[PDB]
């Protein structure tokens, strides 16, 4: 079987889904300004295809 | 099987306790399941005909619906036959009632007339048969389960880009990346709780399949030796002591 | 050999820094509301058996 | 824990049914109920129970030698025996069977030790491996049930609660619970080859009407070759 | 790359070019340029074409072995062969050379086969292995530029459309390509060593001056063998 | 180990600091709550796959590879043939005039003059060699279960200390501190896995492959010895079996 | 140079212009703290379990590796066969009148006109290629060493630029730049691991492998001249070892 991949790589991934659960709590206690989410909106829109 | 039931109780009550804190149409989605066995099924299919993966599917099919005839039941029976050589020999074994294969080819084979040599290199042929059949099932289960998170990633991924070209709304980012996380979460849900565990359930009947077959080609060996069921008993119940059944003694 | 973890554990990473990252872009833009933030707490608070 | 709060701040009903239970459907899907209370019962006995010394039995298997030289053949009736093994060995040998059944006996009781051992090591191993993988799902669960109900703070509460507790648990039962009963398992085990290979070896000498001056000496050339190397220079 | 309404969506130069190029980089420092053609050889034949069933090699091969039983070791040249090896194991049949130097030259080339395939299987799994390594890579890139330009919405977008393309890229070719070409190499490899160990199997019967039945009976046993068995009820 | 390498060691150490110290105060990344969790924790859990006693004798089989170098191949082999020429212009009783290079070189030697068989020497050296053969193998095992281990318990802490910090908010601008120190506690146990156990680990498995191969050109060339066997294919002999 | 190496040169040097590209400048690329983390703990991790000299060796070999291009076979084959023909035709000591560009062969032939027998030949040039192979081979496992320790190295330099972070963290709104430095730690580990240490590593084991085919070669070679074989011979047993020694991806 082949070797797989170290251990650092679990731990930096269960450490990645930690901070993912605190960054949507930090968002979860927050307004967006909706003013600045529509021009990164049409930049990604921009640079997906569909513009 | 009670395990079947066991099975289906923590489906159930896993299934209950999860959507108890909003509504059960966040954790199902059709489109999610069906991108991930989709494409798991496709990729597996690039390394396994059509025809084998059927085989796979309906050998976990016998696994789960059936069970495995108890290395009690056939002792009961070896020993029967036993008698009933002992009593008018050979002649005596075709009118009894057999519910299993591989005893009944067994008999039958030993019915028409032959020596030790070809019965044994037919029953030992057979066995190892069985044996492969299920270790290919186990491989066919093992692909699916290593390649199931793959494809619900990739669908997250692919579902995430498809969010990121529906946008101008603060409020449909939470939903929809929601919506693109269930692949991955259905990826590794069939991972851990049905191909892994299919693959496990196909290895136990395996070894139950292998233990069974070697009982049998031993049984018909030492009827066709025409020995005692003393001795038997011994020779027969020792290979009863290994693997988990001896485990489960105390 | 010894085991490791299987070889999608990378890409899962790569996953959980990219949806990180986006939650951090999200999270630059976004004012705080004390309110809700006292609302979530005590949500919080009864979710964890502290009363 | 303790220094950072109570127990009571870590409980769930979600979270403990997610981790257990799915550990437990996976195990039973390649297990049989009856044998993984069998792997229980032997945990346990590995736990209340402390192997015997090997150098007890040596002494103790030279004491009944005497003890036979003297009296003969049956005289090991009368004194008080530790475990039920060697009890076993006594009554076999107090029946005057040869030398082949008693040690077929002999060796069937120690391969079907062996395999009780291997097989609990088996099952907790296959626990201290899905436990983990059950908090990763439980992350999981928790992630979309938070990015599902992010205006409802209800909600958003106890699906992070499920999201933190699953990894915590299956970390927990991983390498605190799953993995050190196995490990405790695979050394008992290691412990019980040694003391059953003495004692049958034991028997074999007395029953060969060895006298216990070299008896004793034999046995010692098994103390000297272990795990314990690590004390010894 | 469907689910999303069409193509467009899917596609970036950018990191089209550090994905592919980067893997492209990593193989050709593993492999030399000749490995790395030979394989992409062997891959597109094992997909464009069909090695030959065993079935059609046993009925050719006892239809030869009965016509070397009724012209011995003459008639073969008078009929036709689809098949290379099997050709070439008759032709140093027919040149007057003993069994030994015929079963070293079908053993040699088995071997070279085999190794071949295995080389070629080696090559694609290492690109599946590089494939998520350069996401990776395209993933920490343009997370970096995302963050870094936060204020510039203008460079928002296409750094996070790298990050995010770098990645679906990498998986697809790693999980979907890559790796299962892999694995359809690995397959070609199990059914073509079946396929040739049936004709040398056949060559040295034919050499064997035996009946064509029991060769048959011979070649018969190597069907249930390998994947095909699990087909088999 | 070389003054080089020691000095290499310490610049490395040092560089790791100051890129430590730069990114601002070194007090801010210290808790001692977090590394005697990690530690304690990691003890306890080795502890119920060794017993002190064994953890002690990894410890110090670990301490030993990083004073002691193994000896070098030609050296041994010089050695080696050095007595063989001792022993054929001399005899048995040369060997003791001959002083200390090698601990397992010369007990065998000391076991080789006091008068025993060719077998029972042979014997005495394969269980010598086997013996130190499951010792490192052993302080390896002690080592991988602690860098398996130290991620582990570094990321229990974690999950505690950010549940600690959930239990009361009270404040929103003391969520990111509190995050930071439970954080400290996947540091540490990142730190001690890959730095410092891991490497001791792989480093002693590596000293059991050298050990290995030079033992058992000890036990070869001592077997030579008592062969009475000529030098120069002793010396060939060796080369051979070298490559 | 091989077109490989030439292809990661272009490679980087397009990785760069699309950083800088796509990020406006290329200062933000760049951290003393991060570069400092990654190759300080990488060496002191790889310095723990291999020698200072160790280290230099395997350096040098791979500048060897990167620097000098290994000779193709078939040159050192016509080498062999001309100066076999010269041997044949005016003895030993005709092979000191023509040039060699070669510091292995030329000890050979040193080694074979100065009188040496075959046996003392044959033990030095098998401990000269043994010598090769195990410095080759101690490269590789150094820069495997290298690769395996530089991600980890990442993840703890990313561990503390995290850290650093939240510590710093009021009113989370500035926090993009210093999480994006804290992901350059780990995008260091991943670039040195994946594009220049497994690289590295990996043409090392292609060049043993083609330093141990042209040895074999050379040192059947010279054993053959010394004891005076046939060059049509001598020319088709190296003929048949270079195409059974080719693989068989490239047949």
């Amino acid at each position: 079987p082949p070797p797989g991949l170290p251990l650092w790589m679990g731990t930096f991934a269960d450490l990645m889904s930690l901070l993912m659960c605190f960054f949507v709590l930090l968002l979860s206690f927050s307004e967006m300004d909706v003013l600045k989410f529509k021009q990164i909106a049409g930049s990604m829109k921009f640079a997906f295809g569909v513009q | 099987l009670a395990t079947l039931l066991g099975l289906i109780g923590g489906f159930a009550f896993v299934i209950m306790a999860m959507v108890l804190g909003g509504s059960i149409g966040m954790f199902v989605d059709v489109t999610s399941i069906l991108i991930v066995v989709g494409g798991s099924i496709f990729v597996v299919l690039m390394k396994f005909t059509m025809g084998q993966f059927f085989g796979a599917t309906k050998i976990a099919g016998k696994a789960f619906m059936f069970k495995a005839d108890e290395p009690e039941d056939l002792i009961a029976k070896i020993v029967e036959m036993a008698d009933a050589a002992r009593k008018g020999g050979f002649l005596a074994l075709e009118e009894m009632e057999i519910n299993n294969t591989f005893m009944q080819k067994g008999i039958d084979l030993l019915v028409d007339g032959h020596d030790a040599d070809v019965v044994r290199a037919a029953l030992k042929k057979d066995i190892a048969l069985t044996d492969e059949r299920h270790t290919q099932g186990t491989g066919v289960f093992r692909a699916f389960g290593d390649v199931a998170p793959a494809m619900g990633m990739i669908g997250t991924l692919v579902g995430l880009v498809a969010m990121l070209s529906n946008m101008d709304d603060p409020k449909a980012i939470g939903p929809a990346m929601a919506v693109a996380l269930l692949t991955t979460l259905y990826g590794a849900i069939l991972s851990n709780m049905v191909f892994f565990p299919i693959a496990d359930k196909l290895s136990l009947r395996r070894d139950q399949e292998t233990l069974n077959r070697r009982l049998i080609m031993d049984g018909v060996l030492a009827i066709q030796d025409g020995q005692n069921p003393r001795v038997i008993d011994s020779y027969l119940k020792n290979y009863l002591n290994e693997g988990k059944r001896a485990l489960e003694i105390d």
